[PDB]
DNA sequence: ATCAATATCCACCTGCAGATTCTACCAAAAGTGTATTTGGAAACTGCTCCATCAAAAGGCATGTTCAGCTGAATTCAGCTGAACATGCCTTTTGATGGAGCAGTTTCCAAATACACTTTTGGTAGAATCTGCAGGTGGATATTGAT
DNA sequence: ATCAATATCCACCTGCAGATTCTACCAAAAGTGTATTTGGAAACTGCTCCATCAAAAGGCATGTTCAGCTGAATTCAGCTGAACATGCCTTTTGATGGAGCAGTTTCCAAATACACTTTTGGTAGAATCTGCAGGTGGATATTGAT
């Protein structure tokens, strides 16, 4: 069975190298991790049916992003989203 | 002459027995293009696209308005006051 | 040489892609939304990390434990309105006692 | 198109007043107006930021009605009517 | 061959099982969908028309009319309690309000 | 250049000459129906693959859709639904 | 069996919740809305174990009949 | 002696930085059976099933007291009263 | 406002038992590389639908008065709820036995997905009807003043 | 209780905007016949769950006092509703320009399906840290008397 826990932790030693996480504390990110890729996919898939598209690109994922994020927090999800779009797609 | 308050109350009656606008079309169809146009400029609604919007205001703001009326009963009052808008919009989960 | 590393992610791009396939969403899923969705995740568990890291050093603890994560969502703006409809286990509530209540 | 200047002041007074009596509501302060304009044009606000998002991305410069049933379904709203 | 009979006269509804299959089938809800789901689904979607229409043709005779308006629906909703509890968070465009005062406004 | 578009306009207008031959529906009234079915449809569609997907199962059968119409309706229209619905099933499985 | 839910566990309740004083009658509304929101939560958690065809009922079975009325709650696996 | 009110006060404090269990896990397993057995005879719980519900019910019903005594603090009172508790479900949209 | 005196937190230190962190391996996803389809982007174009634009009117908003009636402010008596002390028992914590399920694997009969070919019910106009909206007139019910 | 004065239902009529029915096509179900999965049945296998039992303890339930809080009763200044005169602007309706959709076709950049070959994160042990629960000592806050 999978688990997010190993990439959180990653992210954990990026913005705190010293610091540690409890268990309890673990279930609690992966169940966050789940309910937002849950919201994404979601609106994802409806925008796609709106527009009898049947495939879903990242244009769809950052239209979903400004619709489900409320303000100053959109505008730095789709930069580093983009970002890591270019990113991959350039090398 | 009328009593104060009983011309009020027949008046419940007519505008909750109808189902017309009762906010006039062009000034709310003059506030939404202002808006729009406030979030991007040359932009154009269908005709029946403005309605949607005018029936959903109309029908939030009427259950807000029962809500606040059942503030002001509870706090032993009839004349409403923005002192208990706020604690209905607090309650709604929206605010 | 994998594609986390060739966007520069830490999430796995290949579980997300997998996800999003096998997960009823759309019959076709393109190349670069599993990568731009990671992204995002990446990008949002940062933050409430970060967050609830400085609140353990507000309460000079080196170990991130629920009450860490609540606070540090009820006290932010955009995270509150985010998570509106989501309780926390082990997370207490935010203190506040109001104006009215108390003495002098 | 065009700077349009004050359409707040086409909600009027006793429009307003009819909303209330609608509502159910018999007595008014004056202080009430304003709450009330404010709280609509905050949900106006964000609906139309909703739907000109929905029309951003269907490649489009006018705003349809569906456009605007889903911009409401995103807040809870469900609205018939305007579907067909 | 086997003359055709349409799958709503096999299951004896009003509702056309095989666009039911065709929306369960591209609607992206599962890869593979049963042969009795759409049945069930087009029974549960007549009953529940049914139950709404009979309510609003009763509301719309009582007001003394033939012809079934946005008015009569908004009256037939709000005024059961299961139905409202399922459309409570909906709106009805040109439906009106349900006529409720509190005693506390009326006069003495 | 005038396309087309299905609708559940006239299976509304079939159910309403079922339960009161005499009384009409405005148009506006049809959109209202053809609304309200699609929301219905949808909500059940989605509660249906959510159970699916629950138990590392990939088919829906008639058995999701009836779960999921109990979770979903309030009392007796659950009960009276899935009735129906297990009426239309039972005598759709026979073929005869 | 639900009178077991003493008083003061319901005043600790009612402080965390940062109220400052309590009327007598409150906890019969109390335990009464209590019984209510646990009666819904219990059913959907049971319709959902009982489609799964099991007898023990999962931490899983919780969270989804939480989520179903607009209630996430973390911590226990989604 | 301390004055009424005072004592209730810094309790506050105590459960609004506490987050520990405020049921006893006991009589809170005791009626959760109770329920699960009218519905259904014979149900088994994982022991972390039951702690779910233990954490939703302390929150559901913390919110509710919190915009109960919002709702006494509108009345210009202090203490709670059912009369508020039902005004709150309301206007919860419940 | 001060001031002595508890009580009550608050700050810092401290040991340790329980989680925590670190290691050693593998089924199953993840990655690479072909053999193919395919949705969707690009380019026109046919054509609704939107946006202005005009103008009188008559319906409604506005501004001002006046009075009645409501919200705000005050007093206060009685009672309800908090505080505190008491003692008893219900809760937790630890430990065992074993039993009833979940969960894992394996192997099919049955159910469903595809690949094509006909048969229609459904849909979009054309051609018909037809309840409903306005507009009067009569008969009540309601409201306010004596 | 009466009585004048408005406001309100109820029915009726008619023209028509819209709902209904009738007809002619055509996209899509229905039917036939393979090819592919999969839920499910059988047999184990551990594994959490349930059921007792003891004991330490601290939370619960009871009872008593007392203070502050809430509901009742009163007053009144001011505010808001009803009215009326004034005038301003929102509604309907028609027509055009054209802009912006929809609809139609065509052709790749991208996605899918497989066949192998790696990489890895998941599972089960071995070996460390660190907030929890206390403890003092100081710093605040409360409560009561001058």
């Amino acid at each position: 069975k999978e688990s997010y826990s190993i990439y959180v932790y990653k992210v954990l030693k990026q913005v705190h190298p010293d610091t540690g996480i409890s268990s309890k504390a673990m279930g609690i990110m992966n169940s966050f991790v789940n309910d937002i890729f849950e919201r994404i996919a979601g609106e994802a898939s409806r925008l796609a049916h709106y527009n009898k598209r049947s495939t879903i690109t990242s244009r769809e994922i950052q239209t979903a992003v400004r619709l489900l994020l409320p303000g100053e927090l959109a505008k730095h999800a789709v930069s580093e989203g983009t970002k890591a779009v270019t990113k991959y797609t350039s090398a | 002459r009328w009593r104060p308050g009983t011309c009020a109350i027949r008046e419940i009656r007519k505008f909750q027995k109808s189902t017309s606008l009762l906010i006039q079309c062009a000034p709310f169809q003059r506030l939404v293009r202002e808006v729009s146009s406030a979030q991007k400029e040359g932009l154009r609604f269908q005709s029946s696209a403005i309605m949607a919007l005018q029936e959903a205001t109309e029908a939030y703001i009427v259950s807000l308005m029962a809500d606040t009326n059942l503030a002001c009963i509870h706090a032993k009052r009839v004349t409403i006051q923005p002192k208990d808008i706020q604690l209905a919009l607090r309650l709604r989960g929206e605010r | 040489k994998t594609r986390s590393s060739r966007a520069g992610l830490q999430f796995p791009v290949g579980r997300v892609h997998r996800l999003l396939r096998k997960g009823n969403y759309s019959e076709r899923v393109g190349a670069g939304a599993p990568v731009y969705l990671a992204a995002v995740l990446e990008y949002l568990t940062a933050e409430i990390l970060e967050l609830a890291g400085n609140a353990a050093r507000d309460n000079k603890k080196t170990r991130i434990i629920p009450r860490h994560l609540q606070l540090a969502i009820r006290n932010d703006e955009e995270l509150n309105k985010l998570l509106g409809r989501v309780t926390i286990a082990q997370g207490g509530v935010l203190p506040n006692i109001q104006a009215v209540l108390l003495p002098k | 198109r065009k700077v349009l200047r004050d359409n707040i002041q086409g909600i009027t007074k006793p429009a307003i007043r009819r909303l209330a009596r609608r509502g159910g509501v018999k007595r008014i302060s004056g202080l009430i107006y304003e709450e009330t304009r404010g709280v609509l044009k905050v949900f106006l606000e964000n609906v139309i930021r909703d739907a000109v998002t929905y029309t951003e991305h269907a490649k489009r410069k006018t705003v349809t009605a569906m456009d605007v049933v889903y911009a409401l379904k995103r807040q809870g709203r469900t609205l018939y009517g305007f579907g067909g």
